[PDB]
């Protein structure tokens, strides 16, 4: 649990941002999003609309809170979302082409 | 070419399975997708067409079928013909009875086991 900087707008601060620390622990500058990283299937949306259930890599699940980002467009059940496990953050949908719609018409 | 050898190992069908599931599908895919290409060519061999999901075989991909029936007596008659070479060693006994006439014997041989066989 961190002190924000004066310098810093504590209400401009957008969840899942990547922030800059220092050796005195105080956030002063917040950057962007990380782009890289474990990719995770989604599975479901949880009703409180602020986390989601996805599968990782090896058929484990997980809750992870989404970022502000992906709170048109909708999120489907399907999609590919970068995700950081020890932080349980999904950050950025990596868009990828489906195949058996074609397949199926 | 590529030779797809007893293909009722894979490709064979999905519904019936008492991953291998997840074969056919991404092949088809590759397939559809490598036909534009003029000089690919997919040649398949299988004892039992019937184990075959005829997805793949469906007009399109798996477009033409041989069929190899059994042999006939002309048939017979060819591939003994095609073993049965003048280059093996033949009994006098045999020979002379051709005035060492080597392939008027065989041929004749061919025929006669030809007849017996399919009697």
């Amino acid at each position: 649990r961190l002190t924000c900087s004066p310098n810093i707008d504590a209400a401009s601060l957008k969840k899942g941002q990547t922030v800059r620390l220092n050796e005195a622990l105080t956030v002063v500058e917040a950057g962007t999003f990380e782009a890289v990283g474990e990719i995770s299937t989604l599975r479901e949306i949880l009703a409180d609309g602020h986390r989601a259930l996805v599968v990782g890599h090896a058929d484990e699940e997980r809750v992870v809170w989404l970022a502000d980002p992906l709170i048109p467009r909708k999120l489907r059940p399907g999609d590919s979302l970068l995700v950081d496990t020890k932080a349980g953050y999904a950050f950025e949908r990596i868009p990828k082409a489906e195949v058996e719609d074609l397949v199926l018409e | 070419i590529v030779f797809f050898d007893e293909m009722d190992s894979i490709f064979r069908t999905r519904g019936t399975g008492v991953v291998e599931t997840t074969v056919v599908p991404q092949l088809l895919s590759e397939i559809d997708g490598v036909e534009g290409l003029e000089n690919v060519i997919v040649i398949g061999a299988s004892n039992r067409e019937d184990m075959i999901d005829p997805a793949i075989l469906r007009p399109g991909r798996l477009d033409v079928k041989i069929k190899i029936e059994r042999p006939d007596a002309e048939a017979a008659q060819d591939i003994y013909s095609k073993y049965l070479t003048e280059f093996l060693p033949v009994h006098a006994d045999d020979l002379a009875e051709f005035d060492g006439d080597r392939s008027a014997c065989i041929k004749a041989m061919i025929e006669k086991v030809v007849d017996r066989m399919y009697a």
